[PDB]
């Protein structure tokens, strides 16, 4: 009966719990209304629980996206800011698309930025793309990677097969069993 | 709690098998059904040893043991089809085992498979495996370059590819793999700029 | 009887449930009025349920479209913003069209952008298109892909058959059966 | 029954405790509401506890990120500030991505900055990247390092395999056992 | 508190072994299960000596002792598979130990493994180890340069690599390592600019 | 029963105590609420205690960071101030990174500054780096130093292996025993 | 307050030894466990002489005494492994001590180790130490330059290094050190610009 | 107030000695422990003459007296190790004292050390001192220039130095000093620009 975390939002609470269960630790999610969620554990596990909170940098931080630092609420704007805002949206939109492909469970996308080509009287640089993906276990990753790469190639003004990188894998053995209580 | 009633409404999606090791097995034909059955075992209950079977997972489990005890054995893939009597494809040309040795081999395989009653080891001709790989590949009008080497063959597909031929290529490869397996014929699709 | 998710909107609630059912987990959708929807599960499944919420990044985020970052509410506008707004609308309109083709269940469309050609004294670049599609199972995908490509080719000022990419597939085995309750 | 630390926030409190337990010291976390958390220890351990607080610079400082010094709340902005803000976000976003790779428990990312190339009439310099990573114990680090490096290579406008450095390792033996009480 | 009931619902993930040293051992096939079992021992209780077994950790523990008492011994990897009778791969060509000496060696190994009933030392041909390493490597269409030297061989892979061939390379290497181990064949993947 | 120090903050109080214990002097930490902490010692030790307060410049001063002298609260800014602010943040961020490396207990980082290159019509100078580190006792310092140096080399626009200096060592014998009371 | 119960839950992390000097010793395999045990002795209590043992600390303690009383003695490292009978590696080629002198030496070492029952001094061939150092070094495909000199050998590694080869280099060096020690073979990694 | 109980919990950090002058001595191995014990004597109490011993401080105290009464005596360092019988290293080659004179010398040293029962004066060969200094220095791959002169030798290390070789240099020097002392071999590290 020890207090581990307090004031968690919904996402954070569920993520932390997932980790604890994975490492054989039961956890309680307590709804304190406006005060958020609290996570408590059995005293026998408490030491281990703390160790894992440290190990996995828990609770999770909010996801960082470029547009979050160049808001439309500003009274004025600049070419620099506007171009950045657009690219941010594009990365998000590409992620939304890849996650609908057959066998894909999760995917992340990055695009290179251009902050001062024209500014310096220079022509724009070639666009670089990179992506991460997680597939359903047992899927033929070695071939699937070519769909991603082809799709992305014609998804942007000027890229090529040498400037697109894809790193991927598949999910682990699903934790379908409860950790269990302490012996006492 | 009869297992047949514990599993989904369409009971014909699973084949329950009674292993000689007192473990009741659930043969599934797809990883979605594999997971389904596993969730049943974890969610519900059944007072008896039980274990879900997956064709690819079992093929792999066996190949691990097999490599350790029979290293250098040249083989293709186990066809489970009818659980009771799975078929073991063995390289006719590369293996020189005697009939007696093959008897022993099948017996070890029977030990590895608690449900199977016997194992049908049969010898396949390496040439026909390669022949089918290339024939279908060129039937699809795909560009490629064959790589014969001792112990196997690789089919290299390079250059920029049309979305249509990409689709066709994968369909072919997946089917070949499903049948023969990737221990002799290796495909190598490489989407590159020209 | 465990609380999994709270404050979900209608779309999110139904999407999460679909996933849980697919993985053999029963789920309750609770309407709490102005407070949104809540999803609860049987304690026997709860561990697995959590695992899958993690695995599939649930609950779903809202769909990202480019025009959402360049609103008409602004007191002023720029060529950059206006051109972006137009392209956003065009992608949406093309998606609306592809989803009406025979056998198509779902489709997504991307078009390349041009943020500073004229800005730098340069001529505009060729337009690149890419698209994703899901067909009714059993459909002859290898031929259908040519309709999509032809349609898109003359749907825009200057594209060609080498700068249009289509990646597609078909739906999975429909989950027409209930997961079932826990044994107890 | 000695007072060690007071007024700690949640993160700090859990981090300090983790260290004390690692060195065989039991610790109490006391919730004083609005006044924060307090950490107390048994008098027999108190001397050692103090020693370790010193040794590990405890309690922990808040994490420093570049954007924290160039806030959007400013009435005016400059190219210098805006470019810095962008890079800060990018580093954060890259860290978020690496931590989702299989086997990665923690990762940190740095990118070089450019504060006055164009300012001085000069062309921009090549981008340098560096990163730290912690893997699940037993993982094949000597090969995994190549995924990180490849991923980062095409994640930015102009980098190369000689200007990307990765230093990594794996976690220690998990502290899954309680320290125990003093003998008396 | 029978240990079998203390461990997870799917009891078939662990193999409980009864060591002659009065320690009840838990054989796990994966570090996630290793940790699972360790948490059980720390969280719950069982009035009896107990210790979790991990194939790689045990392989390492033995190799440490073995290097001290039998320095210069040329060997590959211990295959635990069936706990009771683990197999010890020994370099056939590099070792010149007599049959009697090998008897003694196996006895020392038995002492190191409280659960194992006996140790099956067997001699492997260094040539076939190297042959498989290179054969699979070139089957995958990977570029490389072989480095034969006294006591071993290294396979150098340099230059810029396509994401596809990178994936293939790692898959191959991991499997080779898992089987033979990295004491004779060393792979060297080096992603570099050209 | 002598008064040694008064009005100490939490950090200072614990640091001073650590020193006194190291030199075999018991010390009391008294919480006077809003008035801070007070440190008292046994009269037999008082003379020695005073000597050591002098010797170690106690109580400790607050840590000095460059950004503390060029605050964002200023109504106006200058290139000089802004560039300084950035570098300050960067040093802090590098320190945060080095302290997460395996075996590192503490680390400090310095970077050279550039206050008037461009100002005088001159090109910027090469960047110099220096760092201090404390390792877990028994660690192989002679090899570990190369990770630090490699990491830092690609962590900044333009440095080299001759302009990066690392000086390091390891912790002393931990003071795990209480000083003891005076004889009387 | 039996010491075994005073030490952590996983009692198998420590080996308690009963020294002939009436001091109960705690052998630890890692500095984290060394500290653990030391905290137990300072925190809790046990009415009896006690002292925590650390393989490296003891190796050093002995080497200090040994240098004073037996200056110029050429040796490598003491392998504690089985506390009772630690093994002392001695340079076979550089030492010319008589059998009787070696007897005396082992007796002095026994005096230095209150727990050890006897000391197994054995002579090692300097050539094989050097051979292993270089063989592994070049197996890893590392660049180096050997420095033979009277009394030892140094392996110089200079130039700019790839992060991958840096990792490999350290792993190798640490292992060599752990086994043989750094009294004969000295490694010199120097990361420099080219 | 037994002194053993007055000193810290880990009583094994100090060696209490009973001097023939009725002074109870506290031998400490480190200046932190030296101070610890001194604070005990000033803080607490013990009705009896007492004095804390420090190896380096005693080495110095003796050398002062020794220079006055035996000027020009060529010697190295006193090794206290076992308090009762400290060892006095004397230059074998530079001293020409007779056996009887050496007897007297040891007797004077006994007078200087109230606790020591006897003094073991032994003669060391200057050549081996120098040999070790240079051998280790060059083993570390350090640049240097030797300076032989009547009565001693100096090892000059100049030029710009890499942080790695700086660390190595100091480690070596400190150890040499600790053993032999700085009366014959003098090191001279000079970090300079090139």
């Amino acid at each position: 009966d020890k207090d581990l975390l307090k004031g968690l939002d919904q996402e954070q609470a569920n993520e932390v719990i997932a980790v604890l269960q994975m490492h054989n630790i039961e956890a309680n999610k307590i709804d304190s209304g406006k005060l958020g969620y609290s996570i408590t554990v059995a005293e026998p596990d408490f030491t281990a629980a703390v160790y894992w909170i440290k190990t996995y940098q828990l609770p999770p931080r909010p996801r960082v996206e470029i547009a979050q630092m160049f808001p439309a609420d500003s009274l004025v704007s600049s070419p620099r800011a506007e171009k950045a805002r657009l690219y941010s949206a594009i990365e998000q939109r590409l992620e939304q698309s890849l996650q609908t492909m057959e066998g894909v469970l999760s995917a992340r996308v990055h695009i290179s930025y251009d902050i001062d080509a024209g500014e310096n009287g220079r022509p724009p640089k070639p666009v670089h793309l990179s992506a991460l993906a997680v597939y359903e276990r047992g899927s033929p990753l070695a071939h699937q990677i070519s769909d991603i790469k082809r799709f992305l190639k014609n998804s942007f003004a000027d890229v090529d097969y040498d400037n697109i990188s894809v790193v991927l894998s598949e999910r682990s053995d699903a934790q379908l069993q409860a950790p269990g209580t302490p012996v006492k | 709690a009869e297992l047949d009633s514990l599993l989904g409404q369409e009971k014909e999606r699973f084949q329950v098998l009674p292993g000689r090791d007192k473990m009741l097995y659930v043969a599934a034909q797809n990883e979605r059904d594999t997971l389904w059955a596993r969730q049943v075992l974890a969610r519900g209950d059944y007072d008896k040893n039980a274990r879900v079977i997956n064709e690819n997972e079992e093929n792999k489990r066996i190949s691990i043991w097999l490599d350790t005890y029979y290293p250098q054995l040249a083989y293709y893939r186990i066809h489970f089809d009818e659980p009771r009597k799975p078929v073991f494809w063995l390289s006719r040309q590369r293996n020189t085992m005697s009939k007696k040795e093959l008897e022993v081999l099948s017996q070890k395989l029977r030990a590895l498979m608690p449900y199977a009653d016997s194992v049908n080891i049969t010898l396949m001709d390496d040439v026909t495996a390669a022949g089918q790989a290339e024939a279908g590949l060129k039937q699809q009008a795909l560009p490629y370059s064959r790589r014969n080497h001792k112990g196997g063959v690789t089919f290299v597909i390079q250059g920029a590819l049309d979305d249509v031929e990409i689709l066709r290529a994968r369909q072919f490869v997946d089917s070949y793999y499903r049948t023969w397996g990737g221990r002799y014929v290796q495909f190598a699709i490489e989407l590159k700029d020209d």
